[PDB]
């Protein structure tokens, strides 16, 4: 009996290769190739969104995360950044927030069909333990990922309008000018979906923990007066901070070869505050005094363009 | 008049919103097979028998007949005195006391084990239509306050 | 500056429970120096006990003449420093990059474990810590600020660490992540002068005054000096008893007026105005 | 001979004589009131305005005017939770009409929110407007699969001829939802290629979506869960307009051949069509809008989301599907088992799912006669009027090579089978 139960499909065919058209578009149109290996060595970096750079002209990522795992694997590979004009070459996705169970997102996701996928918390993990051995570029790197975080992600929640922050963490399409009537209800996600992903936002490098109280006030209808001024103290002293951070961080742009995960890390936070388009007092401090950090950051992205 | 001094699954289950006896509290099962529950069985002058159990996601005797209780598992032992419409009763496992009060109109009731264990089930019925329920678990040494609320309308 | 910075202590002392204001009366009363006590000049040290002042819900707060709250001991040094030699010494204008740095990496990495041991370890908790706020604040919160920061800590402390087989594992895993820490700590403090004491130190000290002083405190003082044995530990503990006795002379030091203390009244207004 | 109301307080008296003038006047004395009233008594129970329902009086009795259910739940680790729910009969003074509004809420702190809120009115003898105001949360594929949240509102409108030409109940149902959709992948990494595809990390994220339907039924069976005779129809027709169309069709046909419907011989057909009207094949469609096989409650011996293409091991549905299915019941022959709800189930389904390429309803219909995905087994069934218990054992005659096999026992629970 348990010998018949063994060949009870008559028949197997073959798999099925009918594919939807209209999805293998969508890919094509937010993947964005590495330049510079069989089928299952290469991985797919998934990201925010992506702007393009004004000067090199490449297609870098909007986040200060992104991009800084971004620039690593163009070092640890010898890759070249994407062009934005889009043979199994690595890629670089634009994703949703919520391709995770953890809703934050720089993820990479390794391989075909053996297909693991390494978390926010797990890459964040692998690139710290390329500088343990160092102790003392371990601080700076603790300071970068906590003071100028703390600083960049409220900046960016709530100094700079909603079409500023869909503009950079959001992988649905912008605004320009509604003339369509697909376009209302494309400008209306934008007004009923910033919240919630203002929210996930506030997940990622326990940003909710060492913050509770201005994340507490961000989930919520009404907010007070009293709730108003806290959150402008805390702030404000998130600001300060941030400029004596970046005031001291310029003595230490020596490079003698290939940048370091310090310097590919510095040069991330100041490549997405100078692509802000709002004058968000990080973007007005950076463009005015830390002028030697913008002419530093570009002298780090054109060992990686083409 | 049966109870196990319950407050499993009576005022624990009464803090949260959810989704020869054959007990079984069966949530649901697989498109394979699983039970995800509960499953309890049975067996004179005085009242007895011998239960099993199951669970997923215990085998015992039984003598009850003031009614006292009785279980041998691989061990319970409760009773319940009759004073008044006030009620009482003490159990013990192998360790708290009950304090049942069936009054009408405010049928409540509370425990207190010897330890930091202080359950005290309110349940009010202060009109013919409405009720309210509430839900002490004060763990003074655990220091939770587990409480819990509750009403139910019908004009 | 004249301003009025709040703490978590009761009398003559900061409480244990928390080791930004141990640090914090320690940095007031080791301003000596002559331009360092220009940072310190009319501070008015007050022990209100109660986190309704802060803009954000920790108590070291700084609130300065204006409503100008920094809150937290390395938000209120690196403001004192901005407003600008044995005990306490300010750090050259070419050391005040890794001086901000070792302060965050306490700040962060070893006050995290220190938040551990004073609310997870359940020898410590039970036999210490929660007896502790029956002193700091009024009767009927007596019960709810130690099991919200003990809620605090298990999701700060879940990454790294977490029935005999249970809790051991736990106090491995601990005990290999503060033994990296320090070691973090110490080999990234040696960059600096030696023989000084900064604002980063008083920082790491009060996280060794307060694990060192628990109910669990001598199985840490055991495993502590199998890594970095016995002439560092005995180093380490001589310089913080020297601070724990010293004299208050330096503290201006003030009572809770009807506006800071939070009594019953004023904790049901300051809960008012949230909404 | 004469028609009496008694009660009738809860409505309004010149709503309800349009319901009387339809069908108990106009009534030829003795040729059709039997069932002229008993249509009527069939109407108002489910038009929510009679909880129990010569001379013909209207034994009418009021439901409810609140039923609410509040209550809070604290446990001091901020983990409070509250509920609310009431399902209202407003009063028909101040609107006009028999209007039902419900409003269930919870909120958590630990658990997402739920918002359901509705309001059937009642427009006519025969019109239903029900507007669906909803806040949900729910999983798609499995617990640890994909998590979908909706927001938004839903129109919707009833119709159902009481009088046909030909109890064959007919009704057609239209409705516009606008909804915003969140979908978000819930699987971890460590069950690694499970929903993490190319085109399941490409799903993720909002959309905002307005569509407009159509479901037109023709019921003409004796029962509608535990049928012996007649068939179904049911026609149903979605658009997102400027985004996709989408119709199914579904054929049933129950027939019995023995005394005491003895052996019952059922057969379904499913098929179905999704359009994409999109400018070029931009802005595909959503997964959640594509057609799924396989399962308990369709193609049995299969896991449910067992068909179709993949792209790794993710069932990605498709553009078009056609399946079958033929049982027979037999009634527990044992001597005395019988007379009940209990029979003894030969089934046999089968298939086929596909993505189209959108080009033509001629090459369509040629990949759907290929190459079905059948399968058969034995089994036994209980047909309550409100549930239907099903505990097959079934083998997979052919099938392709990535399918979700499941040929062992399986256990089978719902309303709707193919």
């Amino acid at each position: 009996v348990k010998r018949i139960f063994d060949t009870f499909p008559l028949q197997t065919y073959a798999a099925q290769t009918d594919k939807d058209e209209a999805v293998a578009l969508e890919i094509q149109r937010r993947s964005y190739t590495f330049t510079e290996l069989t089928v299952e060595g290469t991985y797919k970096l998934g990201v925010y969104n992506v702007f393009l750079e004004a000067n090199t002209g490449a297609a870098l990522a909007t986040d200060p995360w992104c991009l800084f795992v971004q620039l690593a694997l163009c070092q640890k590979n010898g890759l070249v950044l994407p062009t934005h004009s889009q043979t199994c070459n690595h890629e670089m996705l634009v994703l949703s927030r919520l391709s995770n169970p953890d809703e934050a997102l720089p993820i990479l996701v390794e391989g075909y069909k053996k297909r693991i996928i390494r978390s926010t918390v797990a890459i964040s993990e692998i690139m710290r333990s390329r500088i343990l051995d160092d102790a003392e570029q371990l601080m700076y790197y603790t300071l970068l990922d906590t003071v100028l975080y703390d600083c960049w992600i409220t900046q960016i929640i709530f100094c700079a309008s909603d079409a500023q922050f869909m503009e950079l963490y959001s992988c649905q399409k912008l605004s320009g000018s509604i003339v369509t009537p697909l376009d209302v209800e494309n400008s209306l996600l934008q007004k009923l979906s910033a919240k919630s992903l203002k929210i996930s936002l506030t997940k990622r490098n326990k940003f909710q923990f060492r913050h509770r109280e201005i994340v507490k006030s961000m989930q919520g209808v009404y907010h007070n007066h009293h709730n108003s001024v806290n959150q402008e103290q805390v702030l404000n002293v998130l600001f300060e901070n941030s400029k004596q951070v970046l005031l001291g961080l310029k003595d230490m742009l020596k490079s003698d070869g290939q940048p370091t995960y310090l310097h590919l890390k510095i040069a991330s936070y100041i490549l997405c505050i100078t692509n802000v388009k709002e004058p968000i007092k990080l973007k007005t401090f950076v463009e005015n005094e830390c002028k030697e950090l913008v002419q530093f950051a570009q002298d780090t992205l054109k060992n990686f363009v083409q | 008049q049966y109870f196990f001094t319950g407050l499993r699954a009576d005022l624990n289950k009464a803090f949260s919103m959810n989704p020869v006896n054959v007990k079984t509290l069966n949530p649901s099962f697989s498109e394979k097979g699983e039970f995800t529950g509960v499953a309890v069985a049975s067996f004179p002058q005085l009242a007895l028998g011998l239960e099993t159990l199951y669970s997923r996601t215990g085998v015992s005797y039984l003598t009850r007949y003031w009614i006292f209780s009785g279980q041998l598992q691989a061990l319970i032992a409760s009773l319940w005195r009759k004073v008044a419409n006030v009620e009482a009763g003490i159990e013990t496992t192998l360790t708290t006391i009950g304090a049942k009060y069936e009054y009408r109109q405010s049928v409540y009731r509370g425990t207190l084990d010897s330890n930091g264990k202080v359950a005290c089930f309110l349940e009010r019925k202060v009109l013919p239509t409405l009720s309210v329920l509430f839900c002490g678990e004060i763990d003074h040494f655990k220091n939770d306050t587990k409480i819990g609320c509750g009403l139910q309308f019908e004009t | 500056v004249k301003g009025s910075v709040h703490l978590w202590g009761k009398d003559g002392k900061a409480s244990l429970i928390s080791v930004d204001s141990i640090a914090l009366v320690w940095f007031i009363k080791l301003c000596t120096s002559e331009e360092a006590k220009s940072m310190v000049a009319g501070l008015q040290i007050v022990f209100s006990n109660n986190t309704d002042l802060s803009s954000d819900g920790k108590l070291p707060v700084l609130i300065l003449d204006n409503g100008t709250k920094v809150s937290g001991y390395v938000n209120i040094v690196q403001f004192l420093h901005k407003n600008i030699e044995e005990d306490l010494a300010i750090v050259r204008k070419k050391d005040r990059l890794l001086e901000y740095s070792l302060l965050n990496y306490v700040d962060v990495e070893i006050s995290r474990l220190t938040d551990y041991q004073l609310f997870l370890n359940t020898k410590n908790y039970n036999e210490y810590t929660k007896k502790l706020f029956s002193k700091l604040l009024y009767f009927p919160m007596w019960y709810n600020t130690p099991l919200q920061l003990r809620s605090q800590a298990r999701e700060n402390c879940e990454e790294i660490i977490g029935q005999e087989l249970q809790q051991v594992k736990y106090n491995l895993q601990f005990d290999n992540r503060l033994q990296s820490c320090v070691s973090n700590w110490l080999a990234a403090r040696k960059k600096l002068d030696d023989s000084v004491i900064l604002s980063s130190d008083l920082l790491f000290l009060a996280n060794l005054y307060v694990q060192l002083g628990l109910p669990d405190g001598n199985r840490i003082r055991s495993k502590l000096e199998q890594t970095f044995g016995s002439e560092l530990l005995n180093s380490m503990s001589n310089k913080i008893d020297d601070f724990v006795h010293r004299p208050s002379n330096n503290l201006e030091q003030r009572d809770p007026q009807f506006r800071e203390q939070g009594n019953v009244v004023m904790s049901l207004y300051n809960l008012a105005c949230k909404y | 001979a004469g028609v009496v109301t008694t009660g009738t307080d809860h409505i309004d008296p010149s709503v309800l004589q349009a319901y009387l003038d339809d069908t108990i006047m106009k009534s030829i004395t003795l040729g059709q009131l039997v069932k002229n009233a008993d249509v009527l008594n069939k109407r108002l129970c489910q038009h929510h305005i009679a909880l129990n329902a010569v001379v013909s009086q209207l034994d009418i009795l009021p439901p409810k005017t609140f039923t609410a259910k509040t209550g809070t739940n604290f446990g001091n680790d901020n983990d409070a939770e509250a509920y609310l729910q009431f399902e209202k009969l407003i009063d028909k003074k101040y609107l006009k009409l028999p209007t039902r509004v419900n409003l269930e809420i919870l909120r958590g702190t630990k658990i997402h929110s739920s918002f359901l809120f509705n309001s059937y009115s009642s427009l006519s003898p025969q019109s239903i407007l029900n507007l669906k105001v909803f806040s949900q949360f729910y999983n798609w594929n499995t617990n640890k699969g994909l998590d979908i949240g909706q927001r938004g509102a839903r129109l919707s409108l009833r119709y159902e001829p009481l009088f046909l030409h030909k109890s064959p109940t007919l009704f057609h149902e239209w409705f516009l939802e606008t909804c915003w959709r969140s979908t978000k992948i819930c699987s971890q990494g460590t069950s690694a290629p499970y929903m993490y595809s190319g085109t399941m990390l490409s799903q993720a994220g909002d959309q905002l979506r307005t569509i407009l339907g159509h479901t037109f039924v023709l019921d003409k069976r004796d029962h509608i869960m535990c049928p012996t005779k007649g068939s179904m129809l049911k026609w149903s027709n979605e658009l997102s307009p400027g985004k996709h169309l989408k119709t199914q069709l579904e054929l049933n046909s129950v027939k019995s051949w023995m005394n005491d419907d003895f052996i019952t011989f059922s057969t379904t057909i499913k098929t179905g069509y999704l359009k994409n009207l999109s400018s070029q094949q931009s802005l595909p469609v959503h997964i959640c809008d594509k057609f799924q096989s396989g399962g308990p409650s369709d193609i049995r011996g299969f896991q449910t989301f067992g068909l179709g293409p993949r792209d790794l091991y993710d069932a990605v549905g498709g553009d078009a599907f056609v399946s079958y299915g033929l049982s027979v019941f037999s009634r527990l022959p044992w001597k005395k088992v019988e007379k009940s709800n209990f029979r003894l189930h030969w089934f046999f389904n089968g298939g086929k799912l596909v993505n189209h390429d959108n080009t033509s309803l001629g090459n369509c219909i040629g990949q759907l006669s290929k190459e079905h995905s059948t399968s058969t087994g034995i089994g036994l069934v209980l047909r309550h009027p409100m549930a239907r218990f099903e505990l097959n054992f079934t083998l997979p005659i052919t099938a392709h090579e990535n399918d979700l096999i499941r040929k062992g026992f399986q256990f089978g629970l719902g309303l709707a089978f193919l």
